[PDB]
């Protein structure tokens, strides 16, 4: 078992480790016959005995199951509403969800959630993303401004112990690439130092 | 038809047989693509944008375990000496189907089940090597993408020059050398990607030519990763 | 046979982005810190297609616009047997936004390029009666292809310039009796003067010169005008879903042709003239 | 090059520059068609034919808060002097766009969310100005069908033969003449819905024609009108 | 508070009133900013201190919830029939509110309703238009000829007080446009003259 | 590549209807009136599109055709050189009918273009030999253009009516010499005689000549023949997915002829020939 | 022009009036067609293959109560004297539309509700009557893939060859003849399929004519049954 | 415009079925009972259409390709005055397999074309210097068409065989002085030698020399090699999905023009060279 990088700079095909690791599947790491190699443009890390690559790169999310996500309506349908979340996939929120109960005969229009409209939402089905806006704080955007950033670079804007977070703060980050609220540039300012200091 | 190997063992643009042409890379080029690159090979200039990965319209076209990858070489029509019509050709056409699948099996399209990868490819100065420049871009344009793939790919095209093997030809090369091979792979995998063979060569210049190939493609491999690199190192 | 149909959403901008937008328009200010009526950065590099006879790469903001030419010697029009050919070619090409499928033109590259062709030929900036080599014989055909690579915006004033900007950077190759001799520019595509596009955004209560793609997205409907340095008017099109009142294309012109002046002026710059 | 203006301060066809050719209009010409018309202006004929509303089949290309304009400008091979091919040019193409736009401002389209409405347009004969008789009988077949709309569209070209400003030009002067404006309005609601300019014009010019094109239409609009109200009063 | 006109015919853009009058929401009339205009060939009425647009032309019925409608079965799909009812919009009648049961297994072909067989029919749910058979009447028709009208006319073929019903009468109509029964002549006169007499 | 499929119902009529189209041919007669071997009301206007050579627009009940024609000068076919050209175009527009969505001619405006093609060319009523200007080196091309405007059946005999009829009104303008002065009318296409198609459907037990809109929704099939004035039999054309007995061809022809007999008596009449 | 009919009363070929082109049929001719077969009569010779039934992914372009047929006459483009352009042409789109139809009567396609059938005819070699040799093999590969059928349809063209009534028409005859009169029927079942006429004959002729192509055609008819019947007895 | 997508499954093989087709290779064998370097049963049918100026049906397994050839007399390209033209079609037909929808060639028909042309072209078999009737304005245009008539697997390389073999298969007729006479085979087309591909199929650790369709549905890739009688090296591809090693490219070139001795020599029996 040996690591061939410290915590570098990392490129698709590049060989990070040699030996069997136990390393949980990673899509920014491909695994063949005991050698590891970067499947992205990454910052190759070393967690414990193990290893990762953080992606330096993506402008999509990829849904996983519970992620509070902020997304915008893009069509409504018959008994649901068609969400983008910034993934490959186009979100569904069922009406039933939002209401609590049955679609009425004749009922709505677009007055829960319209086009162009921000929700806030968890993901309650992925295997297309099924949403859910029961949990608070979950629902239509009212107010304020709804930045865009690589949803690659989202822990990083949150920080470890929220220490980023913190530090935008005192002068909501979706795991979306989507955070409702200058702000703006100083988000920018760590999408493009997101790897120094 | 010109002298193609000089009396000085030189090559019509001062080359010598194992020499690439400078080489010249850019990334983030674009601001709607999702991943983008601009790869100068000698004069040959392709430029390439990536979409996706992203749900498939055309749903019965979508595959269930796999994202679908849709791969366009065009040519400028001001890229070549003459005019090219716009219309695509059946070469575009052709070197459409072999990029494509040169990418497949570098591009993780597992990852991303009944989506599609878009990648666009333009080659804006035609001087021989089009269809490897555009290849390079588009995978360069796919991990500034942020698509995870198994390597990048490197090419050139190696060929015969009166009887001379040599490494990256010109226009002057592909048009009246006896051999023109395009070759591209996944070089840290070991696996070639992209293989034709235009013109005539001996098995023995064939297998010379090949062994060149891979040298040359070392070489521009470790452009392609130090380009990648640059905007963070 | 064929059909215009109204379109998707290409840019659906949420309803909390359309107000931002607007919001400092008060102040004459827009979301990038410019004026209603400043055009953004604007970039041409000249021989960028180095096998094009003339180019120009045009970056207006985001918006990213390759022209080349290819001069070809061709038998001239039965009709016009005294005067030269000039085709104008626009791609919106799959790399310059999202949506854009690969294919042959559609109604808005068609727009655009008839739009960029018109503003040259009605300019009589490209003056082909001097582009025959023999009278009734032989003349240059000019083969203009503007190829959008990234959609920002504005695209037809990016055509624009980079079309007149390929067409001064054409190189003219000797002509020897019958066939063009490639290795010596005997001279350059003759040009009377430079024209301009300026394309005039109907926004809420506002008019906005040189839409970016949020505006584009919000307009109501856009009005292009199209000048010579004397400022004649060489060619308009309104363009979009929406309707304008009389006014506003009366005060779309007048603030048109003042932006008209200054384009030129750095559109001359860039040119070398 | 013909002249354009004649000694006694007139026109070609005889007209003088602030004066309409002859306008015929015909409802109910089709009977399958929903809605249907016929305009003439001089020699300038079309015909439309509306459908709809209706279910739009490509379902993905339907809107949910609208219904679709579709529209076809076209012209017979036997319309013009030459023979036109039929197969659509890019002419129509822009023109069909451009007449579609103008349609989109007047049909009340939001009142039939995922249908479409169909639009097709044929000139029979073009002698200038065959966009705008096209889009008034694209009116007035919507009309004609029923079809919910803010007003009808009234539009003619204004223009420059021999400096000289006119109001709706033949072929004569659209082809010769220095200047071709087509514009077309919703005139009770003060709104430009095609605005288009070939040719040449100063800014003078160019608001002269303007105010000109105003009084045409506000003509060719009450006459649009008293035919609509011709079959019941 | 002014109206324009008398008991005029009208046209799209045609100016028929100025100030703020409380009038419903018309397809036939556009409101802007006081001034109402019709959006129709129509006849402009007035109606107490209110007035509408009488539409003179339409071939399209519009979806109405409990309207009866006479529709011509178009397919047979595997749940339901897909009918049309003169409308921009297909309707649509579930087999299980025909049979009042569950749709058995391989159960029917076209024995209740085939291609080609009219229906009278009431709209159920409309906000693509859901039809019902529930009430007596509605079904299949057997017998008889169905006249195809302008949707628009329906009321002048019924007529205030059924009074045009019953000279044709003596001598079933549908808001769908059509009627199930010469008859057809004397429909055709009223479609015709409308506006008269 | 290309293929013929079996298409949908484009007017499905009800099986109540069915009933009433056919239950007065007892009678010999139809649902307007008409007896079984009856026309429907003709109108044939000539010079109708007045930028054609020559044209006619044709109100056979509630379809509607116009056909015009355009002259040009062509070298003639190496292996023609002593004739000019016809070519047929017949389109199918989408004003026509609900159905017809734009595009290039489907295969029943081709199959329409090709029997009406064949009529013309079959019949020797246009005879090409006499299209020449200058043997071997310039003829007349005649472009008939044939536009289905309303669709409201037998759309086939109506094509051929505006083609004679256009044909017959087809102006020649003076050749000088090289060019053609279209001041100067100094002919008229030179034909031989009329000649008509005539559409016989085969619906139940009864063959009803020139099919209405329902009428051909309801048939089994329908036989084009075409006549001259002598009665010669000039084209034939089963059509439609359903076959005919031996019987009923020779019974449809018999019925034909004798139709074709009034029906070219009142084109002559249309015409002033 | 050529003589058609010879002084001994005889054709270009050597046939009489009434004679047919010798016939040869093959059957399960190609591996992957659910069924298929080669048809020559004369020099005229097509395969045919025969996919399905099988639904019809353009499932909005299925019908509810029939599979559809989908049918394709093409020639190669070295089947005939001079080289076919072999992007299809009118008359193959023509003959495309009339073979379906001819086959409409025959295939028993309520058996098959939202399926396709497809019926892809090639002429290799056109020497006159091919749109029928196609139209037999399609039926001949029909049976051949156990496709229920009415009936097997066999057809000949009939003609005028300097004014005599001829059975199976030459390329010669059909160039240069008076009248080509291709008819096709199910024998059986008294029906006919196919009838075109090009050319002129006298309504006597026709009849003549007529009666002639139903002799050959229940020869024609004979040999397809005992085609059909070769493999097993 | 175009673009190239990853197909769906043409010929989805179960799990089971890959297992018995590869499972025989530890022995040599394969399923047909054939060697991995053997190619499967091969007949060609000279002048197997008689309207073909020459023509081959190739029977390679279940396999059938059938090539024609048609000769015109052209004027030679201006920059080739001295060479007549080779075109080469390839037409998947929807005969051929049960996906293939009729259509103009997609690109594997295409990428087919090309590489034949390629491998004819470079090769140096058809010398086109030799298809010159007059030089600078009159020249033969060879037009091949290459039909795939059943898609059973390898159809480039049986493509390759047909299209050699109705070259050779040719037939040249007089020129009269300026028109073809056909009654009249003067020639035949000249030939240097004849080519073949030969396609190597990757499969699990093996290498399978023409894959049939169960193989080429469970293959990684392929790369076919051309060979000249002297074994010269006259186009490759490597195609499909699936990468490739160096050595195997390597293996299977080395195994390639092994078998390519034996190919070329039936191919000279079937020719009668
Ligand atoms: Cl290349
Ligand atoms: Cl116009
Ligand atoms: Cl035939
Ligand atoms: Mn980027
Ligand atoms: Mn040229
Ligand atoms: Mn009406
Ligand atoms: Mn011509
Ligand atoms: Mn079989
Ligand atoms: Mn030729």
């Amino acid at each position: 078992k040996i690591v061939l990088q410290p915590r570098s700079i990392v490129v698709p095909g590049e060989l990070l480790a040699e030996g069997e690791f136990q390393i949980p599947w990673s899509p920014y790491i491909l695994k063949i016959n005991s050698k590891y190699y970067s499947t992205v443009v990454g910052l190759f890390d070393v967690k414990d005995t193990q290893f990762e690559v953080i992606p330096l790169e993506g402008s999509f999310y990829y849904p996983k199951i519970n992620d509070i996500v902020i997304g915008l309506v893009e069509d409504v349908e018959i008994y649901g509403w068609v969400v983008d979340i910034k993934a490959p996939y186009k979100a569904y929120l069922p009406a039933s969800n939002l209401l609590g109960r049955s679609i009425n005969v004749g009922e709505d229009l677009r007055r829960y959630l319209d086009v162009g409209d921000y929700v806030i939402a968890r993901i309650e089905n992925f295997d297309d993303p099924v949403l859910s806006v029961k949990g608070k704080d979950l629902g239509r955007v009212s107010n304020g401004i709804v930045i865009d950033i690589m949803p690659v670079k989202v822990p990083r804007v949150i920080g470890k112990n929220k220490s980023m977070y913190e530090t935008l703060t005192s002068k909501f980050v979706a795991n979306n690439g989507r955070i409702w609220a200058i702000l703006i540039e100083a988000i920018r300012k760590i999408e493009n130092e997101s790897h120094i200091k | 038809r010109p002298k193609l190997i000089l009396d000085d063992g030189k090559r019509t643009d001062g080359r010598k047989p194992d020499e690439l042409r400078s080489i010249k890379i850019e990334l983030g080029v674009l601001k709607n693509a999702d991943g983008s690159a601009i790869f100068e090979m000698g004069n040959t200039k392709a430029i390439a944008a990536v979409y996706g990965p992203k749900e498939m319209h055309p749903r019965h076209l979508s595959l269930p375990d796999r994202a679908v990858l849709r791969v366009r070489y065009h040519m400028t029509p001001f890229s070549t000496d003459e005019r090219k019509n716009p219309a695509p050709s059946r070469r575009e056409i052709e070197l459409s189907k072999v990029i494509r699948e040169a990418l497949e099996s570098a591009v993780l399209v597992e990852l991303f089940p009944r989506t599609a990868i878009d990648v666009f490819t333009e080659i804006l100065q035609a001087d021989a090597g089009s269809r490897l420049v555009s290849l390079m871009a588009a995978s360069l344009a796919l991990a500034d993408a942020g698509i995870p793939m198994r390597d990048l790919i490197a090419g050139v095209a190696v060929g015969k020059a009166d009887g001379v093997i040599i490494l990256d030809l010109n226009e002057t090369e592909a048009m009246w050398g006896e051999a023109d091979m395009p070759i591209a792979m996944m070089p840290s995998l070991n696996q070639v990607t992209l293989f034709q063979l235009n013109g005539s060569m001996t098995p023995d210049e064939f297998r010379q030519a090949f062994d060149l190939a891979v040298k040359g493609i070392n070489i521009i491999y470790n452009l392609e990763r130090e380009a990648l690199k640059s905007k963070y190192v | 046979g064929h059909m215009s149909s109204t379109p998707s959403n290409q840019n659906i901008i949420p309803i909390i982005k359309k107000e931002s937008i607007v919001s400092l328009f008060e102040k004459g200010i827009r979301q990038d810190g410019r004026k209603l009526t400043d055009y953004r950065p604007l970039s041409i590099t000249l021989d960028y297609a180095k096998k094009a006879d003339g180019s120009a790469l045009v970056k207006l903001g985001t918006t990213m616009v390759l022209a080349g030419t290819k001069l070809e010697i061709d038998k001239p029009y039965e009709d016009t047997p005294n005067q030269g050919n000039l085709i104008v070619n626009v791609e919106l090409l799959p790399l310059a936004y999202e949506t854009f499928e690969p294919g042959p033109p559609d109604e808005n590259a068609i727009e655009l390029a008839r739009v960029v062709d018109r503003s040259l030929r009605d300019s009589k900036a490209l003056d082909l009666t001097k582009l025959v080599i023999e009278p009734g014989k032989s003349v240059w055909t000019v083969w203009l292809d503007v190829y959008v690579l990234d959609y920002g915006g504005n695209v037809l004033d990016a055509c624009t310039l980079a079309s007149v900007a390929a067409l001064y950077n054409t190189k003219v190759y000797k002509v020897e009796q019958i066939s063009v001799n490639k290795n010596e520019v005997v001279g350059k595509l003759p040009l009377n003067y430079p024209v301009v596009t300026i394309s005039v955004a109907k926004v809420d209560k506002y008019l906005v010169v040189d839409p970016d793609l949020d505006e584009e997205s919000i307009m109501d409907a856009k009005i292009s005008f199209s000048y010579t340095p004397d400022l004649k008017i060489v060619g308009i099109q309104k363009s979009g879903k929406g309707s304008m009142s009389l006014q506003d294309i009366d005060q779309a012109e007048n603030t048109a042709r003042s932006t008209a002046v200054k384009l030129l002026e750095e559109l001359k710059k860039h040119l070398g003239i």
